[PDB]
DNA sequence: CTCTGCCCCGACACAGCCTCATACGCCTCACTCTTTACACACACGG
DNA sequence: CCGTGTGTGTAAAGAGTGAGGCGTATGAGGCTGTGTCGGGGCAGAGG
């Protein structure tokens, strides 16, 4: 009837389809949130980078400067966790000390007599004179004479006598690869590495000449026990050896006081059914954790 | 090498080098060897004595190259060794390769 | 997690053409709309000759 | 760590030497006299070191030094390496 | 605001724990659903009833949804499922394999840890914990004490309690730099110890996504995050535009921080743990209620225990360095050894060495 | 004016490639030795971007690294001479396309024909849909046989077709990733396979 | 270990009921012995992590993008699983803040639809306090899903369309000033939508059969 | 169109008019370079043009890096000041720009191989060697690196006018193949 | 058959853009045998 | 009938390599240019 109508239908009609699209692009919208997700996911990337270096350079890799508290403790002799970290000396370490102190002996040895022929060769080189230069000549051969008896030098007497300055940090630095410090490598090889150091199992009559001379000469001087000793041991070698053939070490017995002391630590250190007690070992004087064990097992619980 | 022979260490070597001589009982020569197997021992040295990390940055002013010698000249700058820092306004690095 | 991958780009694709279509009919939708208003125009302005 | 370093240049120099002061024909007195003067002379910012790799950005220099000494503040002090960045 | 991913199953957005809360709490407000209480024919009436005006359904319908909807061990088990197979096939592989069959040292601990305080009722009925509190399950990262623990790093969890001021859990978290004795007692080992390192370094800073909130409670204490925000304003460092605080204005409901994210905490000077924030949940009723001793460990990596070098029976109380004695240069003994190797009779630092105090790592920790 | 003719033979039989190909490539040489417009190069470079050309005119071109792993000189030479020539004759050579070069890739490995055409249709539907804008058509082919093998019954891990297309696992592992979210629309409709196409690494 | 496996068969076989009430679940759960997967003899720890595994993979399924019977099926087995624990302290379903909402509208929508039973057991699940409100599904360190061409275009849809469709037609046959012809500047209207949306849907449809048909 | 290249590098020379012995300039000069074993010339770095200069022992001076003839003129001149200071006879003496090298971005994808394929008598396009494609315009003597990403190197251009009728002129076909 | 001086070359920068392709390395992950440690247990012998 | 002397389970180090992703650095390309040092054909005696 008139064109009105068709007006208003037709607003309708675009308004019911333009929620159609509002809905629809919405469900594009999200859709493409999601592929962007998936691609930052494909893009992602950790915890170790900050266990030491929270804050760590993105052009060098170093941490911010030592502070002074730092400082402080550092002055008070307190050592940081990486300072007390050990580890084992494995046998291969052992054979490349023992070929790294071969070796810089060899070059020690070998450097003076190495720039005195050098020396004797450049004197040659400019003498202006035949009878000194045949005396140069005879001084060169008994030089390279005695680089070639320090060349054929023995092992025995090549590695020393456990007390004589090496170049030990050189040892950590060609040979290792920096995990070991110079004070490490020196007091390993000359206390426990060296050959003047019987490492061979011990002898009943060598473990009762060492017990009886730690109950005369005292269990206190043991540098002059190992001396004492006759065979070639580090007073180290000797107490450990005194120590796990020792029979004082642990008490051995219980008592009353130590019966409650052991209530109390395992009372106020437990964390259920699950009882440490190596933790309270540290508290306890003269025990071992099986002691323990046994004690709280079969005398200090009901049944 | 005609490098490390400017630091403290070289100057005091030249230094009990010159004494010594002024006094007439060594001769030149054993000076000057002495001087080139100093040159040796610290070239071998202070390339296998050593491991502190250290890192600097800063504002460089100038620098030079001859004859296989670098001459570098920065200002404001950082030095960072083990766990320290150390300031320093302007700094002179000399290399030679 | 591919698979969900391609099921949410299926469907990408699946509403990307339905948007294509219904494109096409808001883009005719409004050429109708043009024709509508210049014919209700002209349609109005045959009894406008006669006015006070 | 420099004292150290210093002591045991001053022992590797004067041991290697020894031979030369013997044949020569120089008693090892001046020797170990030469050593005490050479710890006891012992007690601008510059460092004499070594380059492994002066790479050069745009503007950005990377110093990949290697081991070397420097003076700063009159203090000395080695490295063993110097990864520095500068900006000209 | 809404927690959401930054990565895809790693992390966070940055968001206020507070408005967190206030959400959770406003979407349960009156709810009946935060009550924290003990869980409790008559009753059935009131039941139906409750279920008739919470579904729109009649007391009848509510009576048959209850009977029909109601619940619906035993070691021997048959006609197994593929999961329940596989287990039957573990327990006979263990049977037929262990002997003992008895719980393990690691796995009791950590249970017991775990299950330390759960449904631990407080004996004051003063300390109550609000209806919604806001726990962080958090965890600090053990100090690198073993050389493998980079290879996998050891942690600590601990439910923090929302709405508690810091310095709460500084106190709390228990490491043993805070224990070290500092000086030498290589001359004598009878000097009276001195302050723990607790005490001569009260400083600690935490630092939550660009903000330092330093521990100035104490005078002894000193701006710890100074230095790296000077050392951070040199020049361009990667990090910017670093915040301050005081560490005793702020709550952790305050703290905007995203969960998995790496956070620092250091102390004693250069002693740092890595903070994560797990997860954030409201406290429910089957957990510890109490606000005394709520800042508790939730689990610890039981760290093992340094023994001395001469006997392996005891652990270590002494380590010495540059020792003339020890093979090692750390070298770890007990009073005992440590007595009978370094000093004499009448009593003199025998050779050269130095020996300092030791704590060991794996028993205050 | 000789030695080159043979050069040209042995640069052909460590190749296996027909005989045509060689008398075009001695042709080529002729013509550059009587324009001599490149005198100062080496005849050997000049013998190798010759039968790279003439390699290319046939339709089974070949890629610079396969010419430089037989020939006896660096791949820069190999492309300097090569231009150089193209320029002094004043001729023309088609631009590879994609489709070249997974003929002899796949058969170089071991894949089956039916891999071939895959990777074939793969390669081919990425450079329409411009999913591969300005990158070298030799990692587009390897990418696309990643993925056909990945896909099919015999699974090729990156290290073998870098090491036969001669293209480093990286610039592979871009071109995958650069394709990555459209794998499935590029395989062939009727495709056979034991790993589904909708999970892949 | 491989838990999920036995779960989908569950929900499988709940889903191929075609119904909701609570009752056929009960059945199900009674004839696979389901409430003996927690049985077996398992340490406390170990028992607490697999419930909690059995929980957050139950919480997942019952969330979208799965269908409505299979949320349904999914919230019937986190009912059945948390109320039968060998666990002193049951385990706590974790749920999120940015499900709690769609969690919401679900049940809304099933209390709605006139399924009451889910709605019981959902608000069952809340009166026991068997959810942990927590910040995240999964503690953050270091199938039958739901496509969007349903919720764009269904019966409904396209029969109203195709009613306005109609109803425009007529109105243009009314609208001109003679009956005969419609006017020529009004002629632009298709009936290939319909078709055209047709072809398209039933494209989709041939896609994802032969995808799930294996090759 | 409306855009217009920017340069990014103008090469330049002149003639000092008298021999020079590099080991004093290098010995001497703030910034100079110096590897005899290396290259044969001296490179002198300054910070306000932003230039650098190779200086050969025949007295020759090549300055490079400047943005326009203005600064690459001043760095020349700055670079002759210098030399004289160190006490050479230095002057300046036929000064010439080389080189002039822009860069420019069209703003759209371009298909390199159907430009190639319609243009091949003056375009070659190898992606193995260079991804980019290189045309030989042949009205100015000037090179173009065209990119599949829009971007547009002119080079070889001993003015500015060649740059801009070069670009102008490569303009309408980058608009007809637009990817 | 075997050198052998000789003029006409190629190859070094380094100036600033620009995209893809290639290579180095560096911190962290994996796992794997091998011990390592700590609680608990089972005899064991007269 | 309460002592001890060896066994056992199972997570926790300890090296011991070995792999892998990603960030950075490098190359390749025409450009036009200037010193200079190797060097690749070139016929050429010389035997
Ligand atoms: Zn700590
Ligand atoms: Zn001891």
């Amino acid at each position: 009837e008139d064109p009105e109508t068709c007006l208003q239908l037709n607003m309708v009609y675009q308004e019911v389809i333009q929620e159609k699209l509002a809905e629809a692009n919405l469900l594009l919208a999200q859709n493409r949130e999601q592929q962007e997700e998936l691609m930052r996911d494909l893009a992602g990337s950790y915890m170790g980078h900050f266990m030491k270096p929270y804050f760590k350079d993105k052009v060098t890799g170093v941490g911010p400067p030592a502070n002074e508290d730092t400082r402080e403790k550092a002055a008070q002799g307190i050592k940081a966790f990486e300072e007390l970290l050990v580890t084992k000396w494995k046998n291969w370490e052992k054979a490349l000390l023992r070929k790294s102190v071969v070796s810089d002996r060899l070059q020690r040895l070998l450097q003076p007599k190495l720039l005195k022929l050098e020396y004797l060769h450049q004197k040659q080189s400019k003498v202006s004179s035949e009878l000194e230069r045949q005396a140069l000549e005879k001084q060169g051969r008994e030089a390279e004479k005695e680089i070639q008896d320090i060349n054929q030098l023995p092992e025995e007497a090549l590695l020393g006598n456990r007390l004589d300055s090496h170049d030990w940090e050189k040892i950590s630095n060609i040979n290792f690869e920096g995990s070991r410090s110079a004070e490490e490598i020196r007091k390993f090889w000359q206390n426990s590495e060296h050959p003047s150091i019987n490492k061979q199992e011990w002898s009943r009559e060598e473990e009762e000449r060492l017990q009886a001379i730690a109950a005369a000469h005292g269990h206190l001087e043991w540098q002059k026990i190992a001396e004492e000793l006759g065979t070639s041991r580090s007073a180290f070698q000797c107490l450990q050896k005194f120590q796990q053939h020792n029979k004082a070490l642990k008490r051995k017995e219980w008592t009353e006081e130590e019966d409650r002391m052991l209530t109390q630590l395992v009372q106020e250190m437990r964390v259920g059914s699950h009882i440490p007690y190596r933790r309270i070992v540290y508290y306890m004087e003269g025990r071992d954790s099986m002691q323990l064990i046994y004690r709280w097992t079969k005398s200090l619980d009901p049944g | 090498y005609q490098l490390y022979r400017n630091t403290t260490l070289g100057n005091s070597l030249q230094e009990s080098l010159d004494e010594l001589i002024q006094s007439q009982q060594i001769t030149p020569q054993l000076a000057l060897q002495v001087l080139l197997q100093f040159d040796k021992a610290i070239n071998a040295a202070l390339a296998q004595r050593v491991r502190n990390r250290v890192n600097f940055r800063g504002s460089l002013n100038t620098y030079r190259f001859c004859d296989n010698v670098w001459t570098f000249v920065l200002n404001d700058v950082e030095f960072r060794e083990v766990t320290e820092l150390i300031k320093v306004d302007k700094v002179k690095i000399v290399a030679c390769d | 997690m591919l698979s969900r991958l391609q099921e949410l780009r299926k469907e990408e694709e699946t509403l990307l053409r339905l948007k294509a279509a219904l494109h096409d009919q808001l883009n005719r939708l409004k050429v109708e709309e043009l024709a509508l208003q210049s014919m209700i125009s002209s349609r109005r302005g045959d009894e406008m000759l006669s006015s006070h | 760590t420099v004292p150290k370093l210093y002591r045991s240049v001053i022992e590797d120099v004067i041991n290697d030497v020894r031979d030369i002061f013997l044949d020569d024909g120089v008693d090892e007195q001046v020797l170990m006299e030469l050593k005490t003067l050479w710890e006891n002379k012992l007690m601008e910012n510059v460092v004499v070191c070594q380059y492994d790799k002066i790479h050069r950005s745009k503007n950005k220099w990377k110093f990949h030094l290697k081991d070397g000494i420097m003076n700063l503040n009159g203090r000395d002090y080695i490295f063993s390496k110097a990864i520095g960045d500068a900006e000209w | 605001n809404f927690p959401e991913y930054e990565l895809p199953e790693l992390n966070t957005r940055a968001f206020h724990v507070g408005a967190f809360g206030e959400l959770w709490r406003g979407r349960l407000r009156g709810a009946g659903d935060l009550s924290l209480r003990e869980p409790p024919a008559a009753d059935s009436d009131r039941e139906d009833a409750a279920v008739a005006r919470d579904l729109d359904c009649s007391l009848e319908a509510a009576a048959e949804l209850r009977a029909v909807c109601g619940l619906d061990e035993v070691i021997p088990e048959n006609t197994d499922l593929v999961t329940l197979g596989v287990r039957k096939r573990f327990l006979e592989h263990r049977e037929e394999t262990i002997t003992i069959d008895r719980a393990c040292r690691q796995e009791t601990f950590v249970y017991e840890m775990e299950s330390h305080a759960i449904g631990k009722k407080p004996e004051n009925s003063a300390d109550m914990i609000e209806e919604g509190e806001l726990i962080l399950s958090v965890n600090i990262l053990y100090p690198v004490i073993f050389h493998k623990h980079k290879e996998h790093k050891p942690y600590q969890t601990m439910l923090v309690l929302g709405s508690q001021k810091l310095t709460q859990l500084r106190d709390s978290i228990r490491c043993v730099s805070d224990l070290q004795i500092g000086g030498e007692f290589s001359n004598t080992p009878d000097q009276a110890p001195e302050h723990i390192s607790k005490d001569l370094y009260k400083s600690a800073f935490f630092y939550f996504e660009g903000t330092f909130y330093n521990d100035k409670r104490y005078p002894e204490c000193r701006d710890l995050s100074r230095t790296i925000i000077e050392w951070s304003e040199s020049h361009d460092r990667g990090y910017g535009k670093f915040q301050t605080a005081r560490m005793e204005d702020f709550t952790f409901n305050d703290l905007c921080i995203k969960l998995g994210f790496p956070y620092l905490y250091c102390h004693q000077g250069d002693c740092e743990h890595v903070i994560v924030i797990t997860d954030i949940r409201l406290v429910h009723h089957d957990d510890c209620l109490d606000r005394t001793l709520y800042p508790l460990l939730i689990k610890k990596h039981w760290l093992w225990t340094r023994k001395c070098f001469v006997c392996k029976m005891y652990t270590a109380r002494w380590v010495t360095n540059n020792d003339s004695f020890a093979p090692e240069d750390p070298c770890f003994f007990c009073d005992v050894c440590f007595r009978m190797l370094h000093y004499d009779s009448e009593g003199n630092k025998l050779g050269e060495f130095l020996a300092y105090p030791y704590v060991d790592p794996g028993t205050f920790n | 004016m000789m030695n080159a003719f043979k050069e040209i033979t042995t640069m052909a039989d460590r190749i296996n490639l027909p005989r045509n190909i060689v008398d075009r490539t001695n042709n080529l040489f002729k013509q550059v030795y009587e324009q001599k417009s490149l005198k100062g190069r080496a005849n050997d470079a000049i013998a190798s971007a010759c039968l790279y050309i003439a390699c290319r005119q046939e339709g089974v071109p070949r890629t610079f690294k396969e010419i430089c792993a037989v020939s006896r000189i660096s791949k820069k030479e190999i492309g300097r001479c090569f231009k150089l020539i193209l320029k002094a004759l004043e001729t023309s050579v088609d631009l590879i396309t994609t489709g070249d070069f997974m003929s002899r890739f796949c058969s170089n490995l071991c894949l089956p024909k039916q891999v071939q055409m895959a990777a074939t249709h793969i390669a081919r539907k990425a450079v329409e849909l411009d999913l591969v804008p300005g990158r070298s058509p030799i990692s587009v082919a390897a990418a696309a046989i990643y993925m056909a093998s990945q896909a099919s019954a015999e699974k090729r891990t990156q290290k073998e077709i870098g090491d036969i297309a001669g293209v480093a696992d990286v610039t592979i592992r871009q071109s995958y990733r650069l394709i990555y979210p459209r794998a499935p629309d590029l395989f062939p409709t009727d495709f056979k396979f034991d790993t589904p196409v909708d999970k892949l690494p | 270990p491989g838990l999920q496996t036995d779960c989908e068969a569950l929900l499988s076989r709940f889903q191929e009921t075609d119904s909701v009430r609570f009752e056929d679940f009960t059945e199900l759960w009674r004839n696979m012995k389901f409430g003996t997967i927690f049985c077996g003899r398992m340490r406390n720890l170990e028992k607490n992590m697999f419930t909690k595994e059995a929980l957050a993979l139950a919480w997942r399924y019952f969330l979208p993008p799965y269908t409505f019977q299979i949320r349904v099926g999914a919230l019937y087995l986190l009912y059945g699983l948390y109320n039968t624990q060998l666990c002193q302290p049951k385990q706590k379903i974790r749920v999120a803040l940015k499900d709690w909402d769609e969690v919401l509208k679900f049940q809304q929508d099933l209390v709605n639809a006139q399924h009451f039973d889910a709605a019981y057991i959902f608000r069952k699940l809340r009166l026991d306090r068997a959810f942990h409100f927590t910040a995240m599904p999964k503690l953050l360190s270091y199938k039958d899903p739901s496509d969007r061409v349903m919720k764009l275009i269904t019966s409904d849809v396209l029969e109203e369309m195709l009613n306005v469709h109609d109803h425009y037609q007529n109105m243009k046959h009314v609208i001109s000033v003679d009956k005969s012809k419609p006017d020529k500047a009004l002629s632009l209207i298709k009936d290939d939508f319909f078709d055209n949306i047709k072809n398209i849907v039933l494209e989709h449809q041939q896609w994802h059969k032969d995808r799930k048909n294996p090759s | 169109s409306g855009i217009v290249p920017q340069l990014q590098n103008i090469v330049s020379t002149v003639n000092l008019g008298c021999k020079l012995d590099l080991k004093t300039i290098a010995l001497r000069a703030r910034n100079a370079e110096y590897n005899p074993k290396r290259f044969a010339a001296v490179i002198m770095r300054i910070r306000e043009p932003r230039t650098t200069a190779l200086i050969f022992s025949s007295g020759k001076m090549v300055c490079t890096g400047a943005k326009s003839e203005e600064q690459s003129r001043l760095a020349a001149r700055k670079y002759a000041r210098v030399v004289q200071k160190l006490g050479f006879p230095a002057k300046f003496l036929d000064f010439k720009i080389q080189n002039m090298v822009g860069s420019c971005d069209v703003k759209f994808p371009i298909r390199l191989e159907g430009l190639v394929l319609t243009h091949q008598q003056f375009s070659s396009y190898e992606p193995e060697l260079f991804p980019g494609l290189i045309y030989r315009m042949i009205k100015p003597r000037i090179v173009l690196l065209i990119f599949v990403s829009g971007k547009v190197v002119l080079t070889g251009a001993k003015v500015r006018a060649e740059i801009y009728e070069a670009f102008e002129n490569i303009y309408p076909i980058l608009k007809g193949f637009r990817k």
